[PDB]
RNA sequence: GCACCGCGCGCAGGGGGGCCGGCGCGGCAUCUGGGAAGACUCCUAAGGCGCAAGGGAAUACCCCGUGCGCCGGGGGUUG
């Protein structure tokens, strides 16, 4: 049995073992990367007992660090469907597919990726939802993009480089509203490979609030994976 | 300790390898008419000198350092003149040096071998070692992958011809390559020539008798004729 | 100094602390300091530090 | 070898999907605060077996399929360790029946 | 005081608080051509006509952001008036492009994007044919 | 060049080379291009090393891949002679991969040497 | 001109130490008439701590802050003229990695890290420049790396061997500097000075002078004596 | 609450402190111990090792002299 979660957009599955997230499909019966996909409807369609209204994609955690989070227990992620997201680290089409059906057709997406052969992957995710539009070009240039990315409320960020709190704070100056929203992962492994994994997140986050957001909360992931952190945090309020 | 040492051919200097590893190696340099310590000479490496080699007029002397590394280093200036690698070698265990109408200015010794604990004996060109700047990738005239265990012993001729290099750790570990046509004697030594696990060698002075000296404790003796 | 953290079991309130360092000068490491120290006198031992005191 | 190398990769995907399903099944979260004040607001705020049966199931079919995997990997690691000791030359590794271990220094020509 | 804002169609100007002018245009490959021509800081038709007044300069005055888009088109002369960069121009620039919600009926009472989407899928593909396969 | 996570330092290229001649004694390390791919395929590599003079460098630039996808330690070496002779093989190999197991000092140096990796990522 | 008067006095507070101090002077700039205008000159400090400290000599007092994800900085050192606008601190540090922060328009922000040493016990206790693109940094695992700027490589790690007058078995590097020749003058914990020649980072001369650990060098301007406090 | 002719007693916790003593984590020039360890070194012996069989057994462990191989010791004149 499908249910919604608390928050606004996701919706969990039920059985007698089992407790899979799960988020609604904008482009009915179609998967991307071979995700698993429930069919359910609305009650009201006893003599026909056919699943045909709603298609739900299953939303795996040990591939995503927003789902993750939402397993962890996050209490807000800043988005409903309506809002606009930009996806700083756009690792092959997966999760922003996810905030894609998150969203909904009148919420946006725009992705952000250096990768090539991950930027292969994007475009051709974003031929079939057009609710996202992709941008292949390094992040730490956001007037090179400038021009394509109007103003945004949450900024979602999973990059693998040393100065990621520079370049969240670079396209957080160029893009984010006021009183915006922030979901950051932090890697530690990536960041300092040496120093203790509390210390290096707690220098990050010193670095955020110098950098002049409000870190409302922060929750690690390792239930799901190794020595990563999720900071919540809202922008100028 | 006392115990590896090198007399130049000039016979005016003597080169003792000191005892401190440190990950870098130094030998000191005495004039042996007074027997006094006029130098010291400092290479960078893993454990120290693996071994080094006067050259043939006597001015400079070349060190050849496990992880690889090589340099020259002058006696005239009185500091390193270069610092090469041998290709690949995962440590230098031991070189030698010889030959002539090579490089003036690096002496004049026109062949260098470098034996390493691989078993691989690379045999390099003094001249295809100038790019004074010294080519930090040379490469090898000819690489010898014959024998199988650590190089252990290897000397040249005094005319420069031939260049004997033997492993100890097996029985009859020894080869004979003339040069410069690179090419390994492949008619001696045979399988029943008794050689034994071959400690030291040496040429005559007048490159007529090949000495060699085995772990049991005699030596034989072979006429070199042509 | 800073206030301590309170543990109700699974979370962890704190209360964010910055008001040390506001524009003099930071902080210098204890750590650090000592650790410095201790590779100026490896093993040397002092001298006897003054006169004729107990 | 290879029967036991493809055992073992089937154990390998069968032990991924496992822990994946286990973990799914069943100082780690910190909230930051400005003040004192908002942090004691927030206590206030806070003052104011079905499950265990399938974790304890899924979980010793983990133990069973770790079990499985680890014996499959030592016996993979037996076998390349008879082909060393078996090998048309003096070929490193292994432990011999007395306890030295086979360690021969010549390169393989 | 002129400013000079780019957006995936074309360019207001709101010297005399609230909007002065505009510069439309729509669905073209001639708008990636614009956008390889800002890339740069390159001569743009639509850049020259907007900045084409007759009279002369009355103040020399004309806030822009990117320092490499204002020293070129400081360089070209034809109605040499000059740019300043965005000496922190971000509550400016940043509150306009907050704020176009009320520009949207000034100028162009619609939403254009689709050909912002449009853009932004020519420029990418344009890219992973510069790193081509 | 595409050889980015490159392993410069002459004392670090000393113990990487040390570390895999220890490993070719265990019989726990895989030799050539080939077989690191398939030992990485197969999820039981600890620790790949490359080698940066191949002439071709896509005969190697694939393993990154899978690394990642894996999340597995890769780290280029300078010279695939080095790398050659230091496994005990008299060939020039370009990619070797060398794996880990229940209990080991290697296993003690293999934690240690992917903590040194990750100090040069 | 001879009679150093103390100015001014700017006290830091309880439990704050100073380590490093670099002056940073431009080139001298020419106004539109002729007249010169000299470099406008800013004090960086380090205090133990992994920040560096930017002073405001006029407000007396700290200006800026600045802080990277690395180890308490211990020595650092500004990239010499050749360009003329970009101009880049360089900073060694305990855990090693050398950190290199950008000033410029009156900015003090964390740029890069060039590389780190393997071991994590390499502590990087000394820093001077041999020309605009070549950094040479003292180690206390008895080392004295020359590395690179621009691509963050290592040029060549000279070494010295272990001291013999007692145990401890490491030598630390406690200072280097560059003399306008190419060549390295190193005072390191024997007691020693090495001169070390650049072309080929080797060392040429081993001095021994004092008994204890050398502790600070300087050079000449144009390079013909040396001053080594110990 | 006990005693209204009293200190003190059981109990809830709010805050800070002696940072007195233990625990955890980090580094630590050295020192100690163990492993690994240079191939001149040890490599157990003039013989040993491995694989597959065969017999015997304290029956978890082990021992012994057939067929294949892998080394080693001695001896060993340009096969």
């Amino acid at each position: 049995i499908v249910e919604p979660h608390r928050h606004k957009g996701v919706f969990v599955a039920r059985g007698g073992k089992e407790d899979l997230l799960c988020t609604a499909n904008l482009v009915p019966g179609e998967s991307v990367y071979g995700e698993k996909r429930i069919s359910v409807e609305t009650p009201g369609s006893g003599p026909d007992a056919v699943a045909t209204k709603t298609e739900y994609r299953i939303w795996n955690p040990f591939r995503s660090k927003l789902a993750a989070g939402i397993l962890g227990g996050l209490e807000t992620i800043y988005m409903k469907p309506g809002s606009k997201v930009l996806y700083l680290g756009a690792a092959s089409g997966t999760s922003v597919s996810h905030v894609a059906d998150i969203v909904g057709p009148t919420g946006a997406v725009y992705a952000v990726e250096f990768s090539h052969r991950s930027g292969r992957d994007l475009i051709n995710m974003a031929t079939r939802r057009t609710n996202v539009i992709p941008i292949v070009e390094d992040a730490r240039k956001p007037m090179a993009y400038r021009m394509l990315v109007p103003m945004v409320d949450v900024i979602f960020a999973d990059v693998a480089q040393p100065d990621q709190a520079r370049i969240v704070g670079i396209n957080a100056r160029l893009f984010l509203k006021q009183g915006g929203g922030l979901l950051i992962s932090i890697k530690a492994s990536c960041i300092d490979s040496t120093a203790p994994p509390e210390q290096v997140f707690a220098s990050e986050v010193q670095k955020l609030r110098e950098d002049k957001f409000f870190p409302k909360e922060q929750l690690t992931l390792e239930p799901y994976e190794r020595d990563h952190a999720m900071v919540s945090c809202v922008y100028l309020q | 300790t006392m115990e590896r040492f090198r007399v130049s051919p000039c016979g005016r200097y003597m080169a003792l390898v000191a005892s401190d590893k440190k990950g870098g190696g130094m030998l000191n340099i005495i004039n042996v008419g007074t027997m006094q310590w006029i130098a010291q000479a400092r290479i960078d490496g893993r454990h120290g000198v693996a071994d080094f080699a006067w050259w043939s007029d006597g001015n400079g002397l070349t060190i050849a350092g496990r992880d690889g590394q090589v340099t020259e280093w002058s006696m005239i200036t009185r500091r390193t003149v270069g610092i090469w690698r041998d290709e690949g070698s995962i440590g230098g265990t031991v070189m030698a040096l010889g030959g002539r109408n090579g490089p003036a200015e690096l002496g004049g010794d026109r062949w260098v071998a470098i034996g390493s604990n691989s078993g691989i004996l690379n045999v390099y060109d003094r001249n295809d070692l100038i790019e004074i700047r010294i080519k930090k990738y040379p490469t090898p005239t000819r690489v010898f992958e014959q024998l199988t265990t650590s190089i252990s012993v290897v000397a040249f001729s005094p005319d420069g011809q031939l260049l004997a290099f033997g492993s100890q750790h097996k029985k009859d570990a020894l080869r004979l390559v003339h040069l410069p046509s690179c090419t390994v004697y492949r008619n001696w030594p045979t399988e029943q020539t008794p050689l034994g696990r071959v400690t030291a060698i040496a040429f005559s002075s007048k490159s007529d008798v090949l000495a060699v000296g085995n772990d049991v404790g005699r030596v034989r003796l072979w006429e070199i004729r042509g | 100094k800073n206030p301590k953290d309170k543990r109700v079991g699974s979370t962890a309130y704190r209360v964010v602390s910055n008001g040390g360092d506001p524009r003099l000068a930071p902080k210098a490491k204890k750590q650090s300091l000592n650790l410095k120290q201790a590779l100026l006198r490896r093993d040397r031992v002092a001298k006897p530090r003054g006169g004729f005191f107990v | 070898l290879g029967y036991v190398r493809t055992m073992r990769n089937i154990a390998a995907k069968e032990l991924k999907e496992l822990e994946e399903r286990y973990v799914l099944a069943g100082p780690k979260k910190i909230v930051f605060f400005e003040g004192v004040e908002e942090r004691q607001q927030a206590l206030e705020k806070q003052k104011a077996r079905r499950k265990q049966l399938v974790l304890e199931k899924l979980a010793r079919k983990v133990k069973a399929a770790r079990k499985k995997l680890k014996a499959l990997a030592d016996a993979e690691y037996e076998l390349e360790l008879q082909q060393a000791k078996m090998a048309k030359t003096a070929t490193s590794g292994g432990f011999t029946k007395s306890g030295r271990r086979i360690k021969v220094r010549e390169r393989k020509r | 005081l002129f400013i000079l804002t780019e957006t995936s169609a074309g360019y207001a100007l709101f010297k005399a608080i609230k909007y002065k002018e505009f510069a439309k245009f729509d669905s073209a490959a001639i708008a990636v051509e614009e956008a390889s021509g800002i890339l740069e800081g390159k001569v743009t038709p639509k850049l020259a006509s907007l900045l084409n007044e007759l009279k002369d300069e009355k103040k020399v005055t004309l806030a822009v952001h990117d320092t490499k888009l204002s020293n070129s088109i400081t360089k070209l002369p034809g109605i040499n008036i000059k740019p300043i960069s965005g000496s922190m121009t971000d509550d400016l620039f940043r509150a306009i492009r907050q704020h176009l919600y009320n520009l949207i009926p000034g100028m162009e009472p619609s939403n254009f994007d689709e050909m912002n989407l449009g853009l932004a899928h020519s420029l990418s593909r344009h890219k992973l044919k510069f790193s081509p396969e | 060049s595409a050889a980015w996570p490159k392993a410069e330092d002459p004392a670090l290229v000393q113990e990487l080379l040390d570390c895999v001649q220890q490993a070719s004694h265990y019989r726990q390390l895989k030799k050539g291009a080939n077989e690191t791919t398939k030992s990485v395929n197969r999820g039981t590599s600890e620790l790949v090393i490359l080698a940066a003079d191949t002439q071709p460098l896509s005969i190697v630039l694939h393993i990154p891949l899978i690394c990642e996808e894996k999340n597995v330690p890769y780290v280029y070496v300078p010279s695939k002679v080095a790398l050659g002779r230091a496994c005990g093989v008299s060939r020039a190999v370009i990619a070797v991969s060398l794996t880990s197991n229940e209990a080991s000092d290697l296993n003690s140096k293999i934690r240690a040497l992917r903590d040194k990796v990750e100090r040069l990522a | 001109n001879g009679g150093w008067y103390q100015e001014v006095i700017i006290p830091g507070g309880k439990d704050r130490s100073v380590d490093g101090l670099v002056w940073v002077t431009d080139p001298d700039e020419e106004m539109a008439d002729g007249k010169i205008i000299h470099g406008k000159s800013r004090l960086f400090s380090i205090g133990y701590t992994t920040t560096i400290t930017e002073w405001d000599l006029e407000k007396a007092r700290a200006k800026k802050h600045a802080s990277g994800q690395h180890g308490e900085i211990w020595c650092f050192g500004v990239q010499p003229l050749p360009a003329a606008q970009n101009r880049k601190l360089v900073a060694g540090t305990v855990d090693g990695n050398l950190v290199l922060y950008s000033i410029e328009d009156g900015d003090l922000k964390f740029q890069k890290t060039l590389t780190r040493t393997p071991s994590k016990k390499t502590k990087f206790v000394s820093i001077a420049f041999q020309s605009h693109n070549i950094v040479i940094v003292g180690c206390s695992n008895s080392t004295i790396c020359a590395y690179d700027v621009r691509t963050g490589t290592m040029l060549r790690q000279m070494t010295l061997g272990t001291d013999l007058t007692g145990g401890s078995k490491n030598i630390i590097v406690w200072a280097v500097k560059c003399l306008p020749n190419g060549d390295i003058v190193s005072g390191d914990s024997t007691g020693q000075v090495c001169i070390w020649d650049g072309k080929t980072y080797t060392q040429a001369q081993r001095i021994q002078s004092h008994t204890q650990d050398v502790l600070c060098l300087s050079v000449s301007a144009d390079g013909s004596k040396i001053i080594s406090g110990g």
